[PDB]
RNA sequence: CAAGGAGGUAAAAAUGAAAU
RNA sequence: CCGGGCACUCUAACGGGACUGCCCGCGAAAGCGGGAGGAAGGAGGGGACGACGUCUGGUCAGCAUGGCCCUUACGGCCUGGGCGACACACGUGCUACAAUGCCCACUACAAAGCGAUGCCACCCGGCAACGGGGAGCUAAUCGCAAAAAGGUGGGCCCAGUUCGGAUUGGGGUCUGCAACCCGACCCCAUGAAGCCGGAAUCGCUAGUAAUCGCGGAUCAGCCAUGCCGCGGUGAAUACG
């Protein structure tokens, strides 16, 4: 019933921090749908390489925003207990909602 | 010439970020401006420390700020000032958790920003630049470096004629990705103008 | 006209259409990205610095 | 007639819709 | 092309209407084409600014959607060598 | 009713090919292998690996397709049909190689590169 | 008589006395030269040693060039007692 | 058939033949024959005289067309004669009315190139 | 400087025929990369061949190409600011290419209305030895004929 | 199978640029 | 669409995968040619990467900065004008000159990206632009979008003609304090030049040229036919 979403710019921190919550939910009495890899939202932009006025030949950058989903079954305060405030991100945004 | 910033050229693999936080739109713009104003405010009254980095991390009103310094001499024991209101003056336009840490950069002769900054000081001391370059390189090479390279360009020793002094010992492969190459830069302000100091420090990888 | 001109860019009163974007790091009025609030010049500088969270070189 | 404002083809090219090119169904 | 607005300058009209009761003098300036021809005070002259000076334009019916400054060219041209 | 693998891809096109051992040479997806591919000459070339083998309608085709346009889909179907008959007939390998019906064909649309007008077409100049 | 300008800064210095288009230390210099080119009734008058006068070659044929200072030139076309296309440029 | 001021178009579809009149174009064309109730794909070759009469009576009336509306259009430009606006001066000088680019192009009103050279 | 001799491109055989030639012809018909319209026109014209003559288009088309084959062509070469025109032999690859190219071009040169009838007729004319392409072929061989003088320059 | 000594030699295509 | 399942497809995270390693031939070696080996090969196809240096190259109008000059002003604010001017010349382009074409209707097949101070389903008024409503969507959920060339049917029948769309008149919409100078669309009527380009000149060697539409940045709006991307169909030729 409990749905958690984890967005992030770094994939290595995401693929690891959203895997901790798979271990911290499985070893507390619940069935956990593993790291669901939602598609990425790549936000590119292309900037002229020079401060002057050399239109041809520039250089572009991208801001990949990754999405990862995990669902746990029963909202028992046994699994809730651990995932309550035992948070270890580096800024990774987490969404917790039940529906 | 034309060569890409050896830091940006890595970023992903080798050399991580310097401001590590995540946000969507309507927030990124505000938090980046604040973030940059922290870097701007710190650089001023903390230059005497000579800061190699200014790492920043966030987590909803958490704002962690790690200041790497060769010699953290300007911290002086708890209530001995140089930290108290100093790490608290940040929250005069922030008001968030101003968690300011201090790191001890062990060898300053292996920190590119510090190397270039030491050189740029010497330019303003009216030192002989070519000899200053040579020494700084060997100094870096003396402290165990796998390769080094310092570059001062323009208006050397005053004198109407922009020059470019060049020195580099050992190995500095800029094209390679598994490089671990530290890059630093510094503005030397002189009574006759402005000149830039590049500093490249290289260690192994694989 | 540059100092009094980066004043108006933040002042923003009097008719809603007279307000415009403006790089914060610089004072550039052109090629100002809404996402960063920066000109294309400054944005490139900081992206190479590493001071742009997540922002990375694009190769494909 | 990619530039004639009285065709489904010119309306495509211009982008906009209208009588010569209705917004589907 | 407005339809439910169809506007004239309030300040142009203030000066134009309070100088319209039982008659007036043609001494009346402006600084904005922005307005519109305005019926009533047709037998009037409106010195419109063209960027350099105030050109006395005259109203004699015939004009409507043409605000003002169309009766006040801003350029000169006049000729190209010939 | 039945199943036989199916993974044919060509230039952003995905086709899952099944075939069910029955004399009814049939179709899939929208309408007929015709109908859905009518007016298209090269559409019927996807059934050439069946001609390469001894299949004059021994299977009931079932290919769900997606992505790309018709031609790529048709190409992908060819790769899927072949991928089926090579799967449940491992000895039918000695015809998918000489005839070359088994290749994903990495030939895909090349990226728009800056400066150039489109892929490789240079923007054209005059010195004067 | 000077009759046409190509350089805006030059134009403003001679017409309105606007000096903000030229170098500040070359104001007097450029002025005395322009007045000389204005008073000149023939190219032979623009021949003082301090001007280093000469006609240009190639595509710039028909033009002349007196020296202001350093690598800086005032170029023009002199014809029938008048100079045209007064430009300020590098050598 | 001498419909308005013209008669020319013979064997060539009435919805098309109609077009050959200053005032008809394409929209008023099918609009006129659906309102008159006549088959558009007909021969134009003098078919049923009745259909031709009804068509003529409706078309030639209703809206202004041919030489009459050419006169009105020319008179609408003559409006900006007197002491007219800016748009009139553009009709005076022979230059484009809608304020476009005249540095190049604008040949459809200026006419073929004249070349000054200097 | 052509270090590689540029290997000969190979095609896909068509539908119903299996030609290693017809598809090459359909390609020349093809404009803007529409093989659908291209192939259709040829097969259309194939249906048109059946009408005016009781012959199978696979031979009518085949023989037409064979009749629009340049035995030898003229080649401009060396010494004198490239002044000479040595008449050279034509490679089977080039006869191939010229035949199909001249066919389609001459076909669209015809005053007919539909693309199919142009193709069909130009093929029938060429199969006989009458086509405008056959003119082109015979013309190119005239040029090669008149240059036998310094043909011994060869190469 | 390896070369020295001998001979016919390109064409029609001119200028130079604006302080060291 | 539900029950249920997640093997297929896809999604995105780490991996496996060829190194001419294996066979023939050539060679002193490097290596080259050829062959089953497989999705792939003798740098697989594209990116990011630009040596010492050169051009007194470019940029004091991104920014920084030595020097020179201006300070009731070379600074500051405002309304209006101008950057959009047009007898002309060059560059890069878009749309065409038609029948492998144009118009109308029906009916399919993408990728890559953007949106809750917005994208706006479905209705309602309206020929239409668009307006009234109003659901879902912090968005592999909802929306932008039906991709277009294609296919089927039908109509023009080769004439500047249902090719072509310039130019101009009239009527309207939407953003905006306001669109005359100088906004984009919509509708009616006009319908120009052009019937394929002189001397010259450009691009591209395989998904490539050509052709077709789609997205984004900036952005109240938009002068975008531009730029940066995405995929659809898909040639010709290389002797030398
Ligand atoms: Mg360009
Ligand atoms: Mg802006
Ligand atoms: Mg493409
Ligand atoms: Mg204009
Ligand atoms: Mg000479
Ligand atoms: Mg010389
Ligand atoms: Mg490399
Ligand atoms: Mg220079
Ligand atoms: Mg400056
Ligand atoms: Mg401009
Ligand atoms: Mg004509
Ligand atoms: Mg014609
Ligand atoms: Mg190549
Ligand atoms: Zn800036």
């Amino acid at each position: 019933k409990i749905r958690i979403k984890l967005r992030g710019f770094d994939h290595k921190t995401l693929d690891a921090s959203a895997q901790k919550i798979v271990e911290a939910a499985r070893r507390s009495g619940a069935q956990v749908s593993g790291p669901i890899p939602l598609p990425t939202r790549v936000r590119r932009f292309t900037v002229i390489r020079g401060p002057f006025k050399h239109k041809d030949s520039r250089e572009h950058f991208e801001l990949r925003t990754h999405n990862r989903l995990v669902d746990i079954i029963n909202p028992n305060r046994k699994t809730i207990e651990q995932l309550m405030t035992l948070d270890l991100p580096t800024g990774v945004e987490i969404e917790i909602k039940t529906v | 010439g034309n060569k890409i910033h050896p830091i940006g050229f890595r970023l992903g693999i080798t050399r991580d970020w310097e401001s590590r936080w995540y946000a969507g739109k309507k927030q990124y713009r505000h938090l980046l401006l604040e973030d940059q104003r922290i870097r701007g405010l710190l650089e001023k009254e903390l230059y005497s420390a000579g800061l190699a980095r200014v790492d920043i991390e966030r987590a909803a009103d958490n704002v962690a700020v790690t200041v790497h310094v060769a010699k953290p001499g300007v911290v002086i024991g708890r209530g001995g000032e140089r930290i108290r209101v100093l790490r608290e003056e940040l929250a005069k336009l922030t008001g968030k958790n101003v968690a300011l840490n201090v790191q001890e950069v062990q060898n300053p002769n292996l920190s590119a920003p510090l190397v270039a900054q030491r050189v740029a000081e010497q330019i303003e001391r009216r030192f002989a630049v070519r000899r200053a370059i040579k020494q700084a390189v060997q100094r870096v090479m003396e402290s165990g470096a796998k390769g080094a390279k310092v570059i001062v360009s323009g208006r050397i020793g005053g004198a109407e004629q922009a020059r470019t002094e060049w020195a580099a010992q050992g190995r500095v492969p800029l094209h390679t990705l598994r490089a671990n190459i530290d890059y630093g830069f510094a503005l030397a302000r002189t009574t006759y103008g402005v000149l830039g100091v590049k500093a490249y420090i290289f260690l192994g990888e694989v | 006209a540059r100092k009094a001109l980066i004043e108006k860019a933040k002042r923003t009163p009097k008719f809603k259409v007279r307000a415009y974007t403006r790089c914060v790091r610089c004072g550039r009025a052109r090629s100002v990205y809404r996402f960063f609030g920066l000109c294309r010049i400054c944005l490139r500088e900081l992206a190479h610095k590493g001071q742009l969270p997540g922002v990375r070189k694009a190769s494909w | 007639g990619k530039g004639d404002r009285r065709t489904r083809r010119g309306k495509i090219w211009r982008g906009t819709y209208g009588k010569y090119r209705p917004r589907k169904k | 092309s407005l339809k439910k607005g169809v506007f004239v300058d309030d300040h142009l009209l203030e000066k134009v209407l309070e100088l319209n009761a039982k008659g007036e003098k043609r001494l009346i300036k402006t600084w904005s084409r922005r307005s519109t021809i305005v019926p009533e005070m047709v037998g009037h002259t409106i010195a419109v600014y063209n960027g350099k000076q105030h050109v006395p334009v005259y109203i004699t019916e015939n004009m409507v959607g043409h605000k003002l400054g169309e009766f006040a060219p801003t350029r000169t041209y006049r000729g190209h060598g010939k | 009713m039945e199943q036989y693998y199916g993974t044919g891809r060509r230039k952003e096109a995905v086709a899952r090919v099944f075939l069910r051992p029955g004399n009814g040479k049939v179709t899939v997806n929208g309408q007929d292998f015709n109908e859905y591919f009518q007016g298209l000459v090269r559409a019927v070339a996807a059934l050439e690996p069946l001609r390469a083998v001894d299949a004059l309608g021994h299977f009931d085709a079932y290919i769900t397709v997606r992505g790309g346009g018709k031609s790529g889909q048709i190409d992908a179907i060819k790769l899927g049909i072949a991928r089926a008959l090579v799967q449940y007939n491992p000895d039918y390998r000695a015809k998918l190689k000489p005839l070359g019906f088994l290749t994903r064909d990495a030939r895909v649309v090349e990226r728009k590169k800056y400066g150039k007008h489109k892929a490789r077409r240079a923007p054209q100049y005059s010195k004067r | 008589g000077i009759k046409s300008f190509k350089h805006k800064g030059l134009k403003l210095l001679f017409e309105k006395g606007v000096t903000s288009g030229v170098p500040a230390q070359d104001v007097d210099r450029i002025n005395d030269r322009l007045q000389a080119i204005d008073t000149a009734t023939e190219i032979g008058e623009l021949n003082r040693q301090i001007y280093k006068l000469h006609p240009l070659k190639g595509d710039r044929e028909g033009y002349w060039s007196i020296t202001v200072r350093a690598n800086w030139r005032i170029t023009f076309q002199f014809i029938n007692g008048d100079a045209y296309i007064l430009n300020y440029e590098d050598y | 058939a001498r419909i308005a001021g013209v008669e020319i178009p013979r064997n060539k579809r009435v919805d098309v033949a109609l077009t050959y009149i200053y005032g008809i174009g394409k929209a008023r064309a099918k609009e006129a024959l659906e309102k008159t109730g006549i088959n558009p794909a007909t021969r134009v070759k003098d078919l049923t005289e009745a259909e031709v009469v009804r068509l003529r009576e409706y078309v030639e009336n209703t809206w202004k067309l041919e030489g009459e509306l050419r006169a009105e259009v020319a008179a609408n430009i003559k409006r900006l004669m007197d002491i007219g606006c800016y748009r009139g001066l553009r009709h005076r000088r022979g230059l484009p009315v809608r304020g476009q680019r005249t540095r190049t192009n604008a040949r459809t009103r200026k006419g073929p190139r004249k070349t000054v050279a200097g | 400087a052509r270090r590689r001799r540029a290997e000969v491109r190979q095609l896909q055989p068509d539908l119903v025929y299996g030609d290693v030639l017809v598809t090459a012809f359909i390609n020349k018909i093809m404009r803007d990369g529409k093989k659908n319209l291209a192939a259709r026109i040829f097969y259309d014209a194939c249906k048109i061949i059946q009408e005016k003559t009781g012959q199978e288009p696979l031979k009518v088309f085949k023989q037409a190409v064979e009749n629009v084959k340049p035995r030898m062509e003229v080649r401009s070469r060396r010494v004198g600011g490239a002044n000479y025109q040595v008449p050279m032999e034509v490679s089977p690859r080039r006869q191939q290419s010229l035949a199909l190219r001249w066919l389609v071009q001459a076909a669209n040169q015809r005053p007919e209305r539909r693309a199919a009838v142009r193709i069909a007729h130009e093929l029938m004319d060429a199969a006989e030895g009458k086509g405008g392409a056959v003119k082109k072929k015979e013309d190119v061989e005239r040029m090669a004929e008149a240059n036998r003088a310094y043909a011994h320059y060869r190469w």
